[PDB]
């Protein structure tokens, strides 16, 4: 049968496959400290989308409760589940949650992209220091470099803050902020210097488009009144510091966009996209958000993404031999049922056929009867 | 192909981009229209150039068959220009999208119907304005659809006027202002700004 | 916030030990050759809902393909993708799958149901022989036993040709054959005893709520046009051979109940239903349905299972924080890698991140002691 | 306007619909070729004819903005044809839909890519073959599309196979045979069923 | 605010046309002795989706009463309702019932059709002859002349009894009368004729889409079989009847399709669409249907496509002048107030201005002193 | 059938009754200058909740668009959509609205009250002075009157802007505003005058509740702050001129509560309450509230509630006698219908019969031919 566009049956060794790295990853999250959540599919909206973006309201499947008549959401996002679990039982220290799920858009983010993300996670909430960003970081890359990919990650540092500041300062109303984000996502640079020659402080605005890539020189450039800006100053050396500790610690190819302004209304400040060699959606999004003051920094990826780019070893199928079986004796079956128990505690998949014809699928190798001894003998 | 794919709308811009194309070092070395070819070389022979029909030029360079391409406000509206960079507003071919009706003929009562190859700008437009529309997709020429009845109005590309008032016609509502723009492939505009960049400078040089 | 009904978090070790759970049940069915599919959570009614019953229907959420105006479902029941799997890969020959996700139901289905189980199960398509069902019941015990609960499974069985059969032979209407079934639902013996006195081969259908328990002289009680009935015959036995296989085997407390004609529309044979100790709703629902293509499995909810199971202690420690910070680059580096084994090991380490930071259920701290690094209990 | 409205498409339609028009006693007034004019009159004063691309000509029949029309099966299949009437295979224009790739180039062994116009008719094909695509909606020329690796395959009207051939491009699949087909609206052929009876009756005549 | 998709605002003029036309065929159809019900919108799914196709239920919004946690649903259809009223009220006589309300679709019936139409009707249970369907007829073309429209009705005539009665005595499966139905509903005479030439009795299944316009021959076309089958007789009968009935009583043109077939499952015998001008969904649809053994007969409309059809007499929209009516005193006020009754009796639309600048919409006349005397003067 | 709880049939005379009171009452306010509007039951909330307080949206069912997959309710409350259509086409001036429609309630407000009224109302926006309210209850009223009802209409008034003024003066909390609100609504004064006592302007709120039903004296008793404040004086004004209005030019008693704060976040001032008989809900519910800064003052009914206080004349149900009529040549028969169709112009119901047994209900009299001559005889 055909599935909807965005909809894909994961199947047999990519299954398995997806099996093994949605556990394997979960458990190094654990690992780390992170708490293992797994709230649920389905919640009324009041919670589901408390202070959601339009997107995330627009993203989200919408389904009655016969129980009472209240409208539920199918998630599409998993970090609102986390909030409101940390407002229940986080506390007012730090609190580490992580978590795996299915999770449902209405229309898909990419050309042929999918609908139906396996989103793995990790967060932390209640710390304002830098610290948490750098422990998210290390936390990723630690898991990344356990997949043995040949991909490679490049990683994408923006910070949100930067821009919302030379807005306030320079008083943009709402209409100059979407027309400098519009031309910002486009890479429009001459109609980028145009708008900015008609702006106050519009010079700073064409600046992060055009200089924002060199980080270390980009308060430098700004204006006076930038300059004295504190935030506009904590966001540039936040940006250094992840920046070095990438390099530094695990050797990470580094692009610095501050023009990045995607989630404009759920980021906070520092936000990270990893891509996977030359693909167009990232592997990998995280930044600071809310915790509706609570702190909350985190990052998200769909596990389903990692399938194309990760490889287990071959798998051995075992089929046993239907007629010589049937011809054992009742000891020898036992023996034989014992090495079988052995040969599954170790990961081999046996087939105990039912017929002469029961054939499992890539088939590997059969338990054959030679000279009174059991063995593997390759097809 | 290592080099740039152009994908280039025929008619009218193809017409009016192959000046900015000759400043940028990049002529074709036979005409289109006399040709059987579907990928034509250039005179840098890092660029070949294919001629589409315009509604397929944002295709082609989102899902990367080109680099880079040319085409309309008008199809980027109607496409939708999400996986895409408009890096530039060449202020050619320019032209207004506008609704248009029959020559001082009334508004009916009744709901109105559009038709329109405009499909989702006209939703979008009658959507800001308040008013709830039934709209009929069109793929070829739509000034004979409020002449037999089809739609009240149509919606459609407008220049000088003459195509509207030939057809007993007249312009009624300005949508928005139309050029075409240069519109470049995400993955092209980091793996291949080398030879992306000298292009791009040229083209904005052009236009000044 | 407040949750809907029969909607629940599963939280921290409990979330946990459902991982576990669900990756080694899963393991467990790979190795025994069965074939591991993730079908999606949602996709068209017309292939998710294909000869779908009512009931299947009815629990399922509808929700709109914006793309194509088309109704799409998300799955109640991960059976039928199954079936559609099946159809496209699995061949005429024999083919076994294995699954786990999750499914969303609209109502609970009985007292204070779930709606939002965690389904686990596993397939055998193309296969007649009841040695595909013995299969299924050894690999299925097999599971349980590997969970080492304390708690016990009681197994009810059931078979629906036998009174499909007896309902094609008195020839029953629609509404006569929907009375039986109200009626057998909730065994409502003098009721039945009325109806069925005004009903062709009556005292067959009272012998089933009456007598069918007691499966070993169940064929002698029915009427001889029934006994003669061959698909009759072969489901009696059907059913003391099972009975019998879960007795010696697996030394299993087995009830007959040859009324049990829930999902009468999707079963087409032997039906199996797992009780965990006195609970209303079974752990484990299994059966022979249509694929012409023979298939029978099983399905639990693995959530269910977080009751009446447990792991071992996990050891949680914390690194001190000021220890860590007066280190230098290179001691902080073999610190790391002491810490990356620790981790290998399966403890959870807390870097932290303020002298305040404190994991939860905290067990170990790792301290510095004369150029040393060990692990002191709390 | 009173009597039947003819929607015909240009180019091969137009051309061997004329003849059953000329039996049926409906003669165009002038050359359609060498005119500026949409709708056409007829020396049967109840006949007029209007000229369309023939994508639209199923939009004007099922509105009631035409009576009837002369259509591609191809045509009707990717629009639908739910809501008109289809009456008579003509058999003018026989022509087969069909897959096409690279010439000896084979599949590859991901996920198909499929570049089309027919995008109803390829989804619904490719899911009877138990065939998981990727369909791209094209509105232009689709032998471009393998050639510059926008999709591994096309789907297409083919007759001899030789535009396949001249892009370097072959058939593959046999999808279904297509003519043009002689459809009604629902309304029409109920209200004006004494006017349209003599001219179908010709028609059917004419053919067998 | 923007409405759904065929959700539209009836207002001013067009509101008062709807409420008097509403009126107005309701008296009628009272005054030829149906009794009006008024059933509500809203009703558990068990009496109101009662034996409902498959259509009906996907047509009709489901929602939660709160009291007792059971399903509602929004009305699609009324008939449902007339159903129940007439199994406890009706007898086994003759009863005749009329109704008029909203009712609310999930889907457009067709292209761009209403989700919320003003539904009026006239049913008329336990008579078997088609002399209650003349009468039907009768009532609705009285109904429809007495609006005065320009517009014309046509209008097509069924059976579904033809084709009901050739799928038994052919023994056609489910998916073959699935399939004829599908190509009977776009007269694909070529695709039928492939697929009636390897089905039972497909002789006659492609002779009701070739030839059922042509009722008085229809008989002697088909087959030898079919034509013994009095049911088939009958029917085709009735509609000679019928036909003849409205083109020498109403003068009305008449088209016979045999194979219209819509409403498969409730209807059970003869049916009618009456189409306004060249719209393409029928303004008025009807026919024979089941009663709870009770015969029953009936047609409905939506009210609110009348609107763009009919005209009423220009309102007489009078002010009375603000000045000129607060130099009165206490005793002219109280015979101004008098005078403006009268007017207002007579249909006049009489504004008394709150202020100097209260103008009402669509002003036609004012009421001005002049020499102690208030009279009317156009604007 | 069983019908959920607040939803019954209007059946036969009932309907007929319900027919005439909706058609009268509504050609009544049409009359009186307000415009006919008629909005449909379901809408996007985004419109139809817009700026609804807590119980609307309780109150509300909601179902979802298969068109968009966005959220739509029925409506229970026809004034929201009045807002809309006043936003888009009432301009700065005045304008004038009414409206007779089905809302759908999830819940009843009485014991055993309805939750499908036939809601009626009108509504004046964008004048800010009392005479707008005075001309609504003139035209209320003149509809009461034309009803010729034996039952009585007592009228409460009271005004939310004193008590808001006072609290605001007061400087009252919101846990202190919500203790008076309760009990006031549960005439508790026991309680109000110890809570009042750590008040400030504690006696100001006592002498709203043990006083204020003495309107003419009010704010001689109230401190001199409150007698003071313009608002108040203006309030109690108001109450006054209303009070006077009613009860000379109407004849109707007026009680005075200032306590009454249902409704509080959406009246604005004045309220009007309209009860009949000794009925616990009211009949008709009042007052000013805001539009958009747009002055809103409006009322509405249910116009179910009238059916039991209203009556209509006996019908004449006449059966033409079908042996006579069946024996009637052509030119006898059209002489029959000539003068049939003068008594159904007459609101005579007039049965044709299809049988010899075509009995009406309810049959008072049989047309009957005697001496070659039609006349009427009592059964
Ligand atoms: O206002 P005007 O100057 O008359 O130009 C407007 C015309 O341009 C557009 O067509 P397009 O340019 O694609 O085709 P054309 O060159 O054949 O008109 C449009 O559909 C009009 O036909
Ligand atoms: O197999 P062949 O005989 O080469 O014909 C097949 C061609 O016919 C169609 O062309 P279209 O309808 O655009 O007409 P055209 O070929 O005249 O452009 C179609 O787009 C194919 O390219
Ligand atoms: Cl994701
Ligand atoms: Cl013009
Ligand atoms: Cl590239
Ligand atoms: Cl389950
Ligand atoms: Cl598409
Ligand atoms: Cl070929
Ligand atoms: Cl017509
Ligand atoms: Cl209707
Ligand atoms: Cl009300
Ligand atoms: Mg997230
Ligand atoms: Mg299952
Ligand atoms: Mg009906
Ligand atoms: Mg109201």
């Amino acid at each position: 049968g055909m599935l909807p566009d965005g909809v894909a049956d994961v199947l047999f060794e990519d299954a398995h496959k997806q099996e093994v790295l949605r556990h394997q990853l979960t458990q190094q999250l654990i690992t780390h400290g992170y708490q293992l959540v797994s709230p649920p599919m389905i919640e009324f909206t009041e919670s589901l989308l408390s202070g959601a973006s339009e997107d995330l309201k627009r993203q989200t499947f919408k389904i009655i409760d016969q129980l009472t008549g209240r409208l539920m959401g199918i998630r599409a996002d998993i970090t609102p589940q986390i909030l409101r679990i940390d407002a229940h039982h986080g506390g007012d220290g730090i609190a580490r949650y992580c978590y795996a799920g299915d999770v449902i858009h209405t229309l898909p983010s990419g050309l042929f992209g999918s609908r139906t993300p396996l989103q793995l996670g990790a967060e932390i909430f209640g710390c304002e220091s830098i610290a948490a960003d750098i422990e998210l970081i290390d936390v990723l890359f630690s898991m990344i470099n356990s997949l043995d990919m040949s991909a490679v990650l490049h990683v994408d540092l923006g910070h949100v803050t930067i821009f919302k500041r030379l807005a306030e300062l320079a008083a943009l109303s709402a209409s100059d902020t979407e027309q400098l984000m519009q031309l910002y996502a486009n890479k429009n640079l001459p109609e980028l210097k145009q708008v900015c020659q008609v702006l106050p402080m519009g010079s700073d605005f064409y600046t992060l488009a055009r200089f924002g890539h060199d980080i270390a020189n980009l308060l430098g450039r700004l204006s006076e009144n930038a300059q004295q800006d504190t935030k506009i100053v904590t966001a540039i050396d936040e940006l250094q510091r992840l920046k070095a500790h990438l390099q530094v610690q695990w050797q990470c190819a580094v692009s610095i966009d501050v023009t990045e302004l995607s989630g404009y209304h759920y980021h906070t400040g520092i936000v990270f996209n990893g891509y996977i060699n030359s693909e167009t959606q990232p592997l990998v999004r995280g930044g600071r958000f809310d915790g509706m003051p609570r702190q909350a920094t985190g990052f998200s990826m769909d596990v389903s993404r990692l399938l194309a780019h990760t490889q287990l070893d071959a798998p051995f199928i075992v089929l046993i031999d239907y007629d010589a079986f049937n011809n054992l004796d009742s000891a020898q079956r036992q023996l034989l049922l014992q090495q079988v128990a052995s040969l599954r505690q170790q990961g081999y998949r046996v087939t105990m056929p039912l017929t002469a014809e029961d054939m499992p699928v890539g088939l590997t190798h059969r338990l054959s009867l030679a000279d009174n001894q059991w063995r593997l003998h390759a097809v | 192909f290592l080099g740039l794919t152009l994908a280039l709308s025929k008619g009218r811009i193809l017409e009016e981009t192959m000046p900015l194309l000759r400043a940028a070092g990049v002529e074709l070395l036979e005409d289109p229209e006399a040709s059987r070819k579907l990928i034509f070389p250039t005179s840098n022979p890092n660029v070949r150039v294919l001629i589409l029909r315009a509604s397929d030029v944002p295709t082609y360079v989102e899902h990367g068959a080109a680099d880079f391409g040319v085409a309309g406000k008008d199809v980027l509206l109607e496409h939708g220009a999400n996986h895409v960079y408009e890096l530039l507003d060449l202020k050619i071919a320019q032209c207004k999208l506008m609704t248009a009706g029959v020559k001082d003929a009334p508004l009916p009562n009744r709901r109105l119907r559009i038709a329109t190859k405009y499909v989702n700008v006209a939703r979008a437009y009658f959507a800001s304005q308040g008013q709830q529309v039934d709209v009929i997709k069109l793929y070829g020429s739509m000034e004979l659809a409020p002449l037999v009845g089809l739609g009240d109005l149509i919606v459609d590309v407008v220049d000088t006027g003459n195509t509207l008032r030939a057809n007993g016609l007249e312009a009624r509502d300005h949508i928005c202002d139309v050029s075409s723009r240069l519109i470049v492939n995400q993955v092209s505009y980091k793996r291949k700004f080398a030879l992306l960049e000298p292009i791009l400078d040229s083209f904005k040089n052009s236009i000044n």
